[PDB]
């Protein structure tokens, strides 16, 4: 049994060596990712798709300009939202869009001020509701 | 002038803040200082956070590397 | 206690106190919205069945992926810990289940994306519909446009060339319903930019030369042409004998 769960641990063994190889890589990259993230949190959350990759695009040339790490392929979603808290978003009701996501990520994750929404369609009162039950 | 990594992040911090009022067209009016001291708070609490979790998580694959190679030598061994 | 401030008005009056100490938080429709929600509604009319499967097929898969990730978390807590092994083999045995599930489950993606490619020139059109609405919305305060008034005239389009078929009945629809909401000026307006988005959308490139044409001198703008066809279309010679005898209402 012992050596059955050695042979059966190649795949464990493959994605731990991964782990510690890309351990240099994450904590070279570890403050600009907390720079990109706090920046989400702050400061669009009132910011359309457009005016959100402008600012993204400036944002990353500036924090390059200034030598320090980050993600080519960094996401909000990817960093913030965990899956359990994408499940229960998603079972509460909310659409499946990347920006309703976001939005909804940095709206939860607020616990010094207070969240403002402004929603029209006045559809996340009710997801919300079903998110705090009753 | 920069020296360490705090330099650099509060830097890029006061001139990402210049760059986002400057394209908002404040004009002659005031701009708040309140976006920078939240994203501040929330970078340092998040940083925090994170360093934790990335420290525990790289000290929970090391011992169970270590314990799975030990395991192999002393079934080698034997 | 945690405290939630919600508006439905956009552009409202926040105070300046207010507004500097909070998170504001937009939330407006993107393409990606409208499309998918589009999608959605037409594949719960057309073929309901298929819908209810695909929606429970994405649930159990994203499922799946928790539990195998809960489940190789709980693997690499149990082993930092250290019968034993009889709990290991358990739960390989159970990660392996839920490998084999998922690829099992993923043989139903190349009808999803062949309905996708299918129904994007609808999702298109209707987006591109909603942002001409927009457009109305910000001229005057009165010609407003909400997502639910769409999405109800798409329910109303199914309850009362297939592809096509559904297009025609879109655009006559959307017509007959949000032509009463504007003015005689913007109802021309409406009409005439419709009737040349789909005639843009089905016709070739020579139809839009001469539409633009058409559009030009009826703007005072462009002089001359038109290229039309020697083997005209037979409304484009009507319109053409409309527009040279100077009789522009018609």
């Amino acid at each position: 049994r012992s050596i059955s769960l050695v042979k059966s641990l190649t795949f464990e063994k493959e994605r731990w060596l991964n782990t510690t190889k890309q351990f240099s890589k994450t904590s070279q990259e570890l403050i600009g990712n907390c720079i990109i993230s706090s920046i989400y949190e702050t400061y669009f959350g009132h910011l359309n798709e457009r005016e959100r990759g402008d600012m993204l695009v400036i944002l990353k040339r500036l924090l390059g300009k200034f030598a320090v790490k980050y993600d080519v392929n960094y996401r909000f979603i990817d960093y913030l939202v965990t899956l359990d808290e994408k499940m229960k978003w998603l079972e509460c009701g909310l659409d499946k869009n990347d920006y309703f996501l976001e939005n909804m990520s940095i709206v939860m994750n607020s616990q010094d001020a207070v969240p403002f929404l402004l929603d029209p369609s006045s559809h996340m009162i009710t997801v919300i509701s079903n998110y705090y039950g009753n | 002038p920069i020296q360490t990594i705090r330099d650099a992040v509060v830097n890029i911090l006061i001139h990402f803040d210049r760059n986002f009022y400057q394209k908002m067209k404040v004009g002659v009016n005031p701009r708040s200082p309140g976006y920078f001291i939240d994203g501040l708070r929330a970078l340092v609490k998040l940083v925090t956070a994170k360093y934790q979790d990335l420290q525990e998580n790289q000290r929970f694959v090391n011992v169970g590397l270590e314990k799975l190679n030990e395991s192999v030598l002393k079934v080698n061994e034997l | 206690f945690k405290l939630f401030i919600h508006s439905c008005d956009p552009s409202g009056d926040i105070p300046i106190f207010l507004r500097s100490r909070v998170r504001l938080v937009h939330f407006v429709t993107n393409k990606e919205s409208i499309e998918t929600r589009i999608f959605d509604i037409t594949l719960t009319e057309e073929n309901a069945e298929m819908q209810r499967k695909r929606e429970d097929l994405i649930k159990l898969n994203t499922e799946y992926r928790l539990k195998l990730k809960n489940l190789e978390k709980r693997l690499l807590e149990e082993l930092n810990n250290s019968e034993l092994m009889v709990t290991l083999n358990n739960l390989k045995k159970e990660a392996m289940n839920i490998e084999k599930k998922l690829s099992e489950s993923e043989e139903f993606f190349p009808q999803f994306d062949n309905l996708v490619e299918e129904y994007s020139i609808i999702g298109k059109h209707s987006v591109k519909i909603f942002s001409m609405l927009e457009k109305f919305g910000q001229f005057h305060w009165f010609y407003g446009i909400s997502i639910g008034q769409f999405l109800s005239c798409f329910k109303r389009v199914f309850i009362k060339t297939r592809v096509d078929e559904i297009l025609w009945l879109l655009y006559q629809e959307v017509y007959c319903q949000f032509s009463t909401a504007l003015d005689k000026k913007f109802k021309m307006i409406m009409a005439m930019t419709m009737f040349c988005l789909y005639k843009f959308d089905i016709e070739s490139e020579q139809y839009k030369e001469a539409v633009l044409t058409m559009i030009g001198v009826l703007s005072e703008s462009s002089d001359g042409v038109p290229k039309l066809t020697v083997d005209t279309n037979d409304d484009l010679r009507y319109l053409w004998d409309y527009v040279t005898t100077k009789s522009y209402i018609s």
